[PDB]
RNA sequence: GUGGUAAAGGAUGUGGCGCCGCGAAGACAGCCAGGAGGUUGGCUUAGAAGCAGCCAUCCUUUAAAGAGUGCGUAAUAGCUC
């Protein structure tokens, strides 16, 4: 995705969030930079965009950056955006999560069941050519009990992980209900 | 040329029931006769097998019936090849039997001329389909095919 | 529960650490005004949930009560209330996220959450996933 | 989506007359005045009246489709006029004209008597059924309405005074 | 008559901002025709036949009708979206 961004300097925080303008920071291992963008495009490019999807600024000089969000502050009561990293990419293999895709119904959903998807997306170091949308995950075999590590996963080509193999992915959880209440009444 | 006033949905097997209860009340406070009445639903039965035909009953102002017989229930053809009298409590989780779809193909032969339904492509998995909600699941070879 | 005996009660300043996000479920409630929601609260809105949709998803309590509640027996002045009469507390700051749900639809979520809303002794807010994770 | 803006049909021939805060409609029948708010603007187009707004805020809208409504109704009622219908459903009961007025056999220890106001005819058909007619149209839902309600409808049969084509839903007992 | 001094919570109050869906290939509104077939869904149940509850994922006549929104009845048909 693109967007516009701006260049910042000694001005007000708080008198750019009055604007609208969102505050960030655009840097890597060489460059660093204030700079500032606008919030109603940063929604709508972020509700599809976030972290793994990359993302490409531009600004007044007419140079567009292969950027990428690291972090992004929020303001408690009533959550909103205070201010953006931006991790201008480069060619070398640099650590960002991805997506995941959980295909296909669990045999305990069916059964009655819920699916606790503990991670929403792995963390993988990987070169900036190799942006993968989304890794499947032929979750079927798995019972209300069972589990998806991070050892068993579709590893996409010439992908290696950054996290810890054993670390769980996901996992299926029983269906909690009224009839429950009787035994907690009792105990 | 023909005269109606009531139309109603009685279940009796093909050749075997009585006065009694839920088809007591039906044709009890109405008036029924059962003197040529089912001198005629007897004919209709008598060289069919035993089944739970839905005869689609429709009581005509001179407080006759109409006893056309209509195909039986969609619960009655899928246990016709498992042998049993019903199906599961919970269709989720629980399956009592499972037939192919083979044995719904020519089944669902004798459920198509009083259906509306053109051909038997799409009337199988009419059969199979209600099958889901009952207990049971189906496993075929051609399907989809494509190229 | 463990511990050793009563504690202090403490003014609740900013909602500081009283702000959170979704770590778990899909949808969410949170809080907008500071307050000691008590043991009894907690089971309550949890069990209107579960008592709105049965067999549901899964339901989920990010916050805990571990702050003694103290009380005298409507006399005078002698030493500190025993107390746990109220038993325990737990302190929310307007924007922490409290109790989580999953595995049902939308509406399923908003009625549930809404319902145990009005548990609650203050003003709350159903939230989305969003996107802003971490 | 607007009724104030759809223009209102004069019929062959009732004089029309505009005036500050009134409208005069002339007609075979009789003659109305309408109070108008001065706000509006009242126009007589060749046939036609039509009605202006001030402006797009609430209040001028739903004072421009009030407005426009109560003229065309003027306009109705000074030439076509109107005319409701009361059924009478009771065993006992019965009416019957005396003079301009109406008697009505409502069950009552004494037999009810209505005087017609300026500008109302009652009529009599069936012994069973009374019109009230006139020019004004609010006059004569208002005087139908009075005369129902000297023996409203009963909840557990068909006992009372109904309007014409009233659906009458009853509730069991025993 | 707010101002002239109370909260959870509630509402087609009024004005302002924005996002989403439908619309000149003719919409929303009111108005004329159908609203259905095996079906009376499986199962529980004295009765459960679109209509106490438990459980869920068929197709076809067709320009159109959700194995079904509520009311009605012992179960029906109905009213209609
Ligand atoms: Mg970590
Ligand atoms: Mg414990
Ligand atoms: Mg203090
Ligand atoms: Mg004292
Ligand atoms: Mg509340
Ligand atoms: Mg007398
Ligand atoms: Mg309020």
């Amino acid at each position: 995705y693109r967007l516009k961004a701006y260049y910042r300097e000694g001005e007000k925080p708080s008198a750019l969030r009055r604007a609208g303008k969102l505050p960030g920071v655009m840097y890597n291992r060489h460059l660093n930079r204030k700079v500032y963008v606008d919030l109603v495009e940063f929604d709508k490019v972020f509700r599809q965009a976030s972290i793994h999807h990359v993302i490409v600024l531009e600004l007044p000089d007419g140079q567009s950056l292969p950027t990428l969000v690291r972090q992004v502050n929020l303001d408690k009561r009533r959550r909103r955006p205070e201010h953006v990293d931006f991790f201008v990419l480069s060619d070398e293999p640099v650590e960002m999560y991805v997506p995941l895709r959980f295909v296909g119904t669990p045999a305990g959903v069916r059964a009655g069941g819920v699916l606790q998807e503990i991670h929403r997306d792995i963390l993988v170091k990987v070169s900036p050519r190799n942006i993968p949308e989304f890794i499947e995950v032929d979750v079927s075999g798995l019972e209300i009990g069972d589990s998806l590590h991070a050892s068993d996963l579709k590893l996409p080509p010439g992908v290696e992980l950054a996290v810890s193999p054993e670390e769980t992915i996901a996992a299926v959880v029983p269906p909690e209900d009224v009839e429950k209440l009787a035994e907690e009444a009792a105990a | 040329m023909k005269k109606v006033v009531a139309v109603v949905k009685l279940q009796l097997p093909a050749g075997k029931a009585t006065p009694a209860p839920p088809v007591g009340p039906a044709l009890g406070q109405h008036g029924a006769n059962i003197m040529e009445f089912v001198k005629a639903f007897n004919a209709a039965t008598a060289n069919m097998g035993d089944a739970i035909v839905p005869v689609e009953i429709t009581i005509y102002a001179d407080r006759s019936f109409t006893f056309v017989t209509k195909t039986p229930p969609a619960s009655y053809l899928i246990r016709k090849a498992a042998g049993l009298e019903k199906g599961a409590h919970k269709p989720g989780r629980e399956k009592v039997g499972r037939i192919t779809w083979e044995q719904v193909l020519e089944i669902a032969k004798q459920k198509m001329p009083d259906l509306n339904t053109t051909d038997l492509e799409a009337a199988a998995r009419m059969i199979a389909g209600s099958a889901r909600s009952m207990g049971v699941e189906v496993v075929g070879a051609p399907e989809v095919k494509d190229a | 529960r463990m511990k050793y005996r009563k504690q202090q009660r403490g003014r609740l300043k900013g909602a500081t650490k009283g702000g959170d996000y979704v770590a778990f479920g899909d949808f969410g409630l949170v809080a907008l005004e500071p307050a000691w929601i008590t043991a009894q609260q907690i089971e309550a809105a949890r069990v209107a949930m579960v008592r709105h949709f049965r067999r549901g998803g899964k339901i989920f309590i990010r916050i805990f009560p571990d702050k003694p509640y103290t009380k005298k027996p409507l006399e005078v002045r002698m030493g500190k209330g025993k107390g746990n009469v109220e038993g325990y507390v737990a302190v929310v700051k307007p924007g922490r996220v409290m109790f989580e749900v999953a595995g049902v639809t939308e509406e399923q979520a908003m009625e549930a959450l809404r319902i145990a809303g009005h548990k609650l002794p203050i003003k709350t807010k159903i939230v989305r996933r969003d996107a802003y994770d971490e | 989506s607007r009724i104030g803006r759809l223009p209102i049909p004069v019929p062959k021939g009732v004089s029309v007359e505009v005036a500050p805060g009134r409208v005069k409609v002339k007609g075979p029948k009789g003659e109305l005045e309408v109070p108008v708010s001065p706000e509006m603007r009242v126009v007589v187009e060749e046939g036609v009246v039509r009605v202006e707004r001030p402006s797009d805020e609430r209040r001028h809208k739903s004072l421009h489709g009030l407005t426009r409504t109560l003229i065309a109704n003027a306009v109705k009622g000074v030439s076509e006029g109107y005319s409701k219908e009361l059924l009478i459903k009771g065993i006992g009961y019965r009416a019957r004209l005396v003079g301009r007025a109406l008697e009505l056999t409502v069950g009552f220890s004494h037999p009810v008597v209505v005087e017609p106001p300026e500008g109302i005819t009652f009529e009599v058909p069936e012994p069973t059924r009374v019109r009230v007619s006139g020019i004004d149209k609010q006059k004569v839902g208002q005087v139908a309405a009075n005369i129902r309600a000297i023996r409203k409808p009963s909840a557990y049969h068909e006992k009372g005074i109904y309007y014409a084509g009233e659906p009458v839903r009853l509730k069991p007992g025993k």
